[PDB]
This record gives structure tokens, C-alpha cells and sequence, in this order.
């Protein structure tokens, strides 16, 4: 009852959110083997190598690295000669930073001092340890590249064994590095890329949505593994994996995706339904700007027709407010007696509130030389997307509707 | 096994002892600073060379001579003090290094220049002719030049008694990045190190693996070859020759294979594995391109011949949010070029790569 779902919920949760390890690896059963390897020839003997490992960003780059600590840290006692030392491009912005931190993870900073000299030889001169570069490519983008450049040397020395990680999403991470530190870096990359089909893809969404063996309950457990085997034969389930597999076909938007399915599961349907799962890619692909659009006034709307039809006579030309202020009065003058008495005042302002929702950018920014009246706007929506936006505008009056359509 | 020894002989740490590759080179360096020992006076020399030529590694090996000869009392003794340009926090922090590495005083770095100026210019106990070596001298330039200025002015005091040998990788630097009366002091002292060619590299493998059959000699000459007319590089051979031992493990496809992973693009690959949506998006970038002729192009455009692509191929209407987080996607493996932070509608877009490498992988 409320306690297997409370549980099942937490599992769930903890496997989506936090993305838990698991012992479930999808077409990188190569490059893990590879990876694997070269990790245990480099702790078992005084060797060192440097690999890069290059994918996009939500592809689980760093699962691979953890699952491979995980299975070869364990294996014997070289894990207590074995050190580790991570470091983030975010974190760690500065030299000085990321030195603060080698020194601290190492807990040397009794041997090397407290206070913010910048001698650094009592580490170097000291000098099994790993090192994991989270973000490699903002170290790149250093003054000097000086801690890639020593990096890159110990591990080239014989003086002792270092191994170095790192991570990145550019393509080009190879063109980044100067000449000296590409000379001294051994080309070894490996790739993560989503290659594979359709229907991997589906088995992988039926695994991931399959309660573990270590569940209480088995029937329960059978039951559940039962309702997601008849769910993903569903041709509307399909319809809206393929839709989701098109879109992108990272495990990072299908994980968000399965979390907020999860979410409208509630006691009185304890199983899902292909409708939950209609109702929550509906929820997820969605577009913003029409709805921006959707919740605006009566008279941005006018002055939206009027910049529309601004962009239609002079082509791909900025404007100012007082065309527009010009053009919305010949609009109102040409109806005999529309109750549209309005001031320059309240119409600034509007104009102001628009400007203030970054519909309309500036070009060329200044200010005092130029007021806000007389200065160069242009919008940022196309024609389509405000027919679309006032078909379904609620009390749309037919005098304004028609002078669109005009 | 054989394997395992050769790979540990092709280590790039395992410098050997001695290589007649460069034994002309040696050998004119040997007479230079033998002079420049006996007659206790100081000079410099300037050596320019690409990397992977064995500056270091000759330098170094020439060091080792030379102290083995003052142990053996042939040479009057000597101090020997190295640094590193690029191992350095900051440019003037080079004055605090050179004093404490002889006499372990720490001092600020215009306090320690000033020292240093004081000891090389007054007339102070005689000591041992000191032998000083700058590493990636190009690192160490200021837009007042008073440190190279400094460096390459000491030893011409006779009193220094200082041979200081600077080591770079641009033979332009002293003409161009060095003020005439230090270009003069640079001038006519400038060593050269040209490739190894392809004979030299199949000896350098021959001294690495000797008395050991694990290569046939036609993935050796290949390599050699392949190194000669690329970079003529021993690094790059060494790193070719392991992942061809390792790939054994799992000829010359060894080699080939090597050669072609370590080297080749992997561009054409990733266009290859990238979604139907994101060809489509290259599609349409390339025929706005065919039709305008111009290297850029706004997101609208794109956006416009996607659309009639889309149409055309009877694919579902698209979002402008799902082409932006499309082309936000492309962006971010540097496949294309735009600054989406603020602009949406009004990016320029250019392609990172050749057009006709898009479509040969496209065709297929
Ligand atoms: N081969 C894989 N095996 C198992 N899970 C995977 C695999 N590839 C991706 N994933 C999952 O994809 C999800 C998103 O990956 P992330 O771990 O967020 O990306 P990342 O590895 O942190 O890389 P960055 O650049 O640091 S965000 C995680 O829940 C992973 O478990
Ligand atoms: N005489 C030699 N014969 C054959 N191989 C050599 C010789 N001298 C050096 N090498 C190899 O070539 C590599 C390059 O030597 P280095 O001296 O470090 O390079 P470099 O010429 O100083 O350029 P950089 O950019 O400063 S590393 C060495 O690590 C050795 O593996
Ligand atoms: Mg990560
Ligand atoms: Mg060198």
C-alpha cells in the first residue's frame, strides 16, 4: 500500500535526481574495458598515462570514471597507495585556487605552510596519485596554462607515477593547448557518443523503468516489471519516445522526463498510464514565447499589429515610438468613434513595459545623447508566431483582428 | 615478455645514455663550453629548434659530461644552477629562484635582482665558474625587457664568470623580440637543430630496440617515414610505436591503425553518429549558403529553409525553441559558431569545418 509506493518513490528518486551508479552500461562496453585497462596498468606498475574524454554534456561522462574507481579501487590494497585529487573548471578559477586546493585535498598544508606565500616548490620539489579535471577546458583558458604544463611534465618525468583525467564537451579541445603541452600530451581520447537505434533506445527506457531485484515486495515487483513491459509496446508511449528520441537523444532529458512522469503517481493509480506520459512531454514541449504573448493587454497587442505591419513596410528596418505612436493614431482615427481616447503618457509607458519584458532590444546602446523617444528598437518574434498567438488570444475584439489581417 | 619489453624501452622517460644523432651538434657545443671553461670567462649562446629535437635532452646529457670531467679533475670545479621560464608563478620571481638555488637566501624580487646585481658586478670572492640554463626563454618577455636585457648583459661582465645557453623554439625571437644591442650580443651564436630525417629516426628505433625482434622492419620504416613527412618528431614515434605494441597485443595495421587514430579527424565521425533533426539543420545551412553564397547567415533564415526542408521531407512542424536548443547543442561541441546568450533571432552562424568535408559526410 502508501509504504511500497513511499519506497518505490524514494528509490526512484535517488536513481533519477541524484543519479545514483548502477551497474547498467549501455554501449560503452568498449571504451570502459579500454579505460578500465589503462587505469590498472597504470596502478599496478610505476606507468603513467593522460587521456581526455570527450562527449556531450548530460552523456554520463563521469559515471564511466566512477564506475571504473569503483570496480578497480577495490580489487586490493594498491587503492591505500593510490591517491585521488578531483578538480572542477568552476570551483577552482585561479592558480592560486586550484594550488589552495592540491595543497588541502593532500592534507600537506602542515608540511608546505599556512600562510598565502606563493612558493610552491615544497610540493614540487617533493613530487601512486590520480588527478580528476572536472571541466578541462576552462583550464585551458588560463594566463599561462601553468598547472597543465607541470602536470604534463610529472607525468612525463620518471621521478613518479601520475595519472591525469580530464573532461571536456568541445570537439576542439586539441587546437586549445599551445604547441608545448600538445607536444607533451599522449594522444589518447575516447568518445561517448549516443550510437544507437530506436529501439535501443526503448529497451533502454524499459530497463531504467524496471524496479531493482533488491525490492521487498516481488510480486509487487513482478506485477510493476509486467505493466512496464505492456507499456512499452504502446503505440502513443512509442509515438512520444520517438518524438523525445528526435528532439535529442541524451539520457538527461529522458531521466527528467521519467522523473516528472513519476510524479502524478498517487494511490489511487498506483500504475502509470500512457496518458500521464502524453500529459507530461506535453508539459515538457512547450515554447515560451507564445505564452508571453498569451498574457499581454489590449493595447501591447495594437502596438505589436502595429509594429508588425512596421517590419512589413520598410523591410528588416528599425523604428522609434513616434512612427509607431503615429501610425497607432491613424489607426484610430480612421474608425469613426472606437473608445481608444488615449494619451501619449499611458502609451509610453506601455511602451516602456514591453521594452522592460525584452520583446524589443536596443542597437548600438547609449544613453543621454539619446532619449528614450527617437531610439532605434527592433523585435524579437516572427509573423507566424503572433497569427498563431492571437488565433488563440481569448476576447481578441474583431476592429483590432481585422486591422491584424490588414 | 617481448612486448612488455619493448614498450618499457620505447618509454619517453628512458632517455639513453648517448645517441650519435646529434653527435655533431654535441660535439660543437663541447668545444664551445670546454673554451668557456678553461679560460675562465664567461659567454652565451642561443639555440632555436621545433620541440622534439632533444634540446633538453642534449643540454642535459652535455651537463652530465662536463660534471663527470670535473670529477675527474680535468676541469676546475664548477656551479651548475637550472631553471625553467614556464615553471614560474610570476616573470620577476626568476631573480628570487637563481639566489636561493645559490646561497637559499629569500628575498623580494627587486631586492634579489638588486643582490644579484651586486654579486655579478663587484669584485667579490672568487668562485666557481657558474653554468646557468633558462628553459622556454620566449616565456620570460616583459614589455620593458629588463630581465632579458639583464640576462643576456651579466655575463658579458668579465667579473660574472657566467655561460648562460638559452633554449627556444623561434630562431626569429632575436631579431624581432630582441633590441639591437642585445640582438648584437645574441648575434652570430645561433645553433640551429634541423628535423631528424628518416634515417635518423630508423636509427634512433634501431638504438631503441636492440637485441630485441618484436617489429618487422616495415612498420618500422613506415613510421620513420610517416613521422619525416608529418612532424619528424621522436615523441610522436614512441607514442606511435606503443599503441601499435598495444594493439598487437589485442604489422603494419598495427601501425596504420595507430598512425590514423592519433592523427586523423574525428569530425566526419561525429557528423555521422549526430540525429536526423541536426542533418536536417546542416542541410539547411547549406542551401541558404548555395543560394546566398555568403560565409554567414541569421537564425530566421536557417530557421525558414529548415521549415521548407521539414516540409519537404514530411517531418513534423518544428518549435523555434527545439532549433535554438538544437543549434544551442551544435554550438557547444564547436561544430558552428554563435553567441546565444542574449541574441535569439538575429545570430550569425559560421561553419567550424570545410565545406566539402560536410558534404562527403552527408552523401553517405
Ligand atoms: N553509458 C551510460 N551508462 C549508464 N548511465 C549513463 C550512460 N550514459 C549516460 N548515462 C546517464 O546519463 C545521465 C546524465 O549524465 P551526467 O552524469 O549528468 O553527465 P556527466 O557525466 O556529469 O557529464 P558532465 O559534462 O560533467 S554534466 C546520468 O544519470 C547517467 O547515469
Ligand atoms: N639524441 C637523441 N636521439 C634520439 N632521440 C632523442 C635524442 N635526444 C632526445 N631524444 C628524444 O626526444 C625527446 C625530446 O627531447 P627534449 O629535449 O625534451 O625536446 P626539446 O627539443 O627540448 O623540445 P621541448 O619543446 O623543449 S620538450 C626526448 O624526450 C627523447 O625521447
Ligand atoms: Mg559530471
Ligand atoms: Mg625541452
Amino acid at each position: 500500500h502508501t509504504e511500497c509506493l513511499s519506497q518505490v518513490q524514494r528509490i526512484l528518486r535517488e536513481r533519477f535526481c541524484r543519479q545514483s551508479p548502477h551497474s547498467n552500461l549501455f554501449g560503452v562496453q568498449v571504451q570502459y574495458k579500454h579505460l578500465s585497462e589503462l587505469l590498472k596498468r597504470t596502478a599496478l606498475h610505476g606507468e603513467s598515462n593522460s587521456v581526455l574524454i570527450i562527449g556531450p554534456r548530460g552523456s554520463g561522462k563521469t559515471m564511466l570514471i566512477n564506475h571504473a574507481l569503483k570496480e578497480l579501487m577495490e580489487i586490493e590494497e594498491v587503492s591505500e597507495n593510490v591517491l585521488q585529487v578531483h578538480l572542477n573548471g568552476l570551483l577552482q578559477i585561479n592558480d592560486k585556487i586550484a594550488l589552495k586546493e592540491i595543497t588541502r585535498q593532500l592534507n600537506l598544508e602542515n608540511v608546505v605552510g599556512d600562510k598565502v606565500f606563493g612558493s610552491f616548490a615544497e610540493n614540487l620539489s617533493f613530487l601512486p596519485v590520480i588527478f580528476i579535471l572536472d571541466e578541462f577546458d576552462l583550464f585551458a583558458h588560463h594566463k599561462n596554462q601553468t598547472l597543465l604544463y607541470n602536470l604534463f611534465d610529472i607525468s612525463q618525468s620518471a621521478q613518479t607515477p601520475i595519472a591525469v583525467i580530464g573532461l571536456t564537451c568541445r570537439l576542439d579541445i586539441l587546437e586549445l593547448l599551445e604547441k608545448r603541452v600538445k607536444s607533451r600530451f599522449s594522444h589518447r581520447q575516447i568518445h561517448l557518443m549516443n550510437s544507437f537505434g530506436f529501439p535501443q533506445y526503448v529497451k533502454i527506457f524499459k530497463e531504467q523503468l524496471s524496479l531493482p531485484a533488491e525490492f521487498p515486495d516481488k510480486v509487487f515487483a513482478e506485477k510493476w516489471n509486467e505493466n512496464v513491459q505492456y507499456l512499452s509496446e504502446d503505440r502513443s508511449v512509442q509515438e512520444v519516445l520517438q518524438k523525445h528520441f528526435n528532439i535529442s537523444k541524451n539520457l538527461r532529458s529522458l531521466h527528467m522526463l521519467l522523473m516528472l512522469a513519476l510524479n502524478r503517481v498517487t494511490a489511487s493509480h498506483p500504475f502509470m498510464t500512457a496518458v500521464d506520459l502524453m500529459e507530461a512531454s506535453q508539459l515538457c514541449s512547450m515554447d515560451s514565447k507564445a505564452n508571453i504573448v498569451h498574457g499581454l493587454s489590449v493595447l501591447e497587442i495594437c502596438l505589436i499589429i502595429a509594429m508588425k505591419h512596421l517590419n512589413d513596410i520598410y523591410e528588416e528596418e528599425p523604428f522609434n515610438f513616434q512612427m509607431v505612436y503615429n501610425e497607432f493614431q491613424k489607426f484610430v482615427q480612421r474608425k469613426a468613434h472606437s473608445v481608444y481616447n488615449f494619451e501619449k503618457p499611458v502609451v509610453m509607458k506601455a511602451f516602456e513595459h514591453l521594452q522592460q519584458l525584452e520583446l524589443i532590444k536596443p542597437m548600438e546602446r547609449t544613453s543621454g545623447n539619446s532619449q528614450r523617444e527617437y531610439q532605434l528598437m527592433k523585435l524579437l518574434l516572427d509573423n507566424t508566431q503572433i497569427m498563431n498567438a492571437l488565433q488563440k488570444y481569448p476576447n481578441c475584439p474583431t476592429d483590432v483582428r481585422q486591422w491584424a489581417t490588414s | 615478455s617481448v612486448l612488455e619489453e619493448a614498450r618499457l624501452r620505447l618509454h619517453v622517460s628512458a632517455v639513453p645514455e648517448s645517441l650519435p644523432c646529434r653527435e655533431q651538434e654535441f660535439q660543437d657545443i663541447y668545444n664551445f663550453v670546454e673554451s668557456k671553461l678553461l679560460d675562465h670567462t664567461g659567454g652565451c649562446m642561443y639555440i632555436s629548434g621545433v620541440p622534439g629535437t632533444g634540446k633538453t635532452a642534449t643540454v642535459h646529457e652535455v651537463i652530465r659530461c662536463l660534471q663527470q670531467a670535473a670529477q675527474a679533475n680535468d676541469v676546475p670545479p664548477f656551479q651548475y644552477i637550472e631553471v625553467n621560464g614556464m615553471k614560474l608563478t610570476e616573470p620577476h620571481q626568476v631573480y628570487v629562484q637563481i639566489l636561493q638555488k645559490l646561497t637559499g637566501q629569500k628575498a623580494t624580487a627587486n631586492h634579489a635582482a638588486e643582490l644579484l646585481a651586486k654579486q655579478f658586478c663587484t669584485r667579490g670572492s672568487p668562485q666557481e665558474t657558474t653554468v646557468l640554463l633558462v628553459d622556454e626563454l620566449d616565456l620570460l618577455w616583459t614589455h620593458k625587457q629588463d630581465i632579458m636585457y639583464n640576462l643576456f648583459d651579466w655575463p658579458t661582465h668579465k667579473e660574472a664568470r657566467l655561460v648562460v645557453l638559452a633554449i627556444a623554439n623561434t630562431m626569429d625571437l632575436p631579431e624581432r623580440i630582441m633590441m639591437n644591442r642585445v640582438s648584437s650580443r645574441l648575434g652570430l651564436t645561433r645553433m640551429c637543430f634541423q628535423p631528424y630525417t628518416y634515417s635518423q629516426l630508423q636509427q634512433i628505433l634501431r638504438s631503441r630496440l636492440k637485441h630485441l625482434k618484436a617489429f618487422e622492419d616495415d612498420a618500422i620504416q613506415l613510421v620513420a617515414r610517416k613521422v619525416a613527412a608529418l612532424s619528424g618528431d621522436a615523441r610522436r614515434c614512441l607514442d606511435i610505436c606503443r599503441r601499435a605494441t598495444e594493439i598487437c597485443e589485442f604489422t603494419i595495421a598495427h601501425s596504420m591503425e595507430a598512425v590514423d587514430e592519433m592523427f586523423s579527424s574525428s569530425y566526419i565521425t561525429a557528423i555521422k553518429n549526430s540525429s536526423v533533426l541536426e542533418q536536417s539543420f546542416l542541410r539547411a545551412i547549406l542551401a541558404e549558403f548555395r543560394r546566398s553564397g555568403l560565409e554567414e547567415a541569421t537564425f530566421q533564415q536557417i530557421y525558414s529553409q529548415h521549415v521548407a526542408l521539414c516540409r519537404m521531407e514530411g517531418l513534423p512542424y518544428p518549435t523555434m525553441s527545439e532549433t535554438m536548443a538544437v543549434c544551442s547543442h551544435l554550438g557547444s561541441c564547436r561544430l558552428l559558431l554563435v553567441e546565444p546568450s542574449r541574441n535569439d533571432l538575429l545570430l550569425r552562424v559560421r561553419l567550424n569545418v570545410s565545406q566539402d568535408d560536410v558534404l562527403y559526410a552527408l552523401k553517405d
